[PDB]
């Protein structure tokens, strides 16, 4: 069981996707009650957060 | 935001959220609306100093 949060970011390198999207998402998710762990995927073009 | 004593906490939190969604854009330049933690005025368990 998990909640998925995908954010698309065209033509952006994995690193930039991380800092612009994945970072603020994951870090601020650390404090959502019930969250055992938080997965962050920074692919070139997309941001899959679990 | 105070509720009628007895009501489910997360209900209240998931309740206030809908009227905080439409008030986010109305907020100044870059000030954000931070929601209280999933704890009360006793959660203060362990304190330390570096």
């Amino acid at each position: 069981v998990q909640v998925i949060i995908k954010t698309s970011y065209p033509g952006q390198a994995p690193q930039i996707v991380e800092n612009q999207v994945t970072y603020p998402l994951t870090t601020t998710m650390l404090s959502v009650p019930g969250a055992k762990t938080v997965r962050g995927f920074s692919q070139f073009g997309d941001s899959y957060v679990y | 935001v105070i509720f009628e004593d007895g009501t489910d906490p997360y209900w209240a939190r998931s309740r206030v959220l809908e009227y905080l969604n439409q008030v986010q854009g109305k907020l100044p330049a870059g000030v954000s609306a931070e929601l209280g933690p999933d704890a009360t005025g006793v959660g203060w368990i362990y304190e330390y100093a570096l």
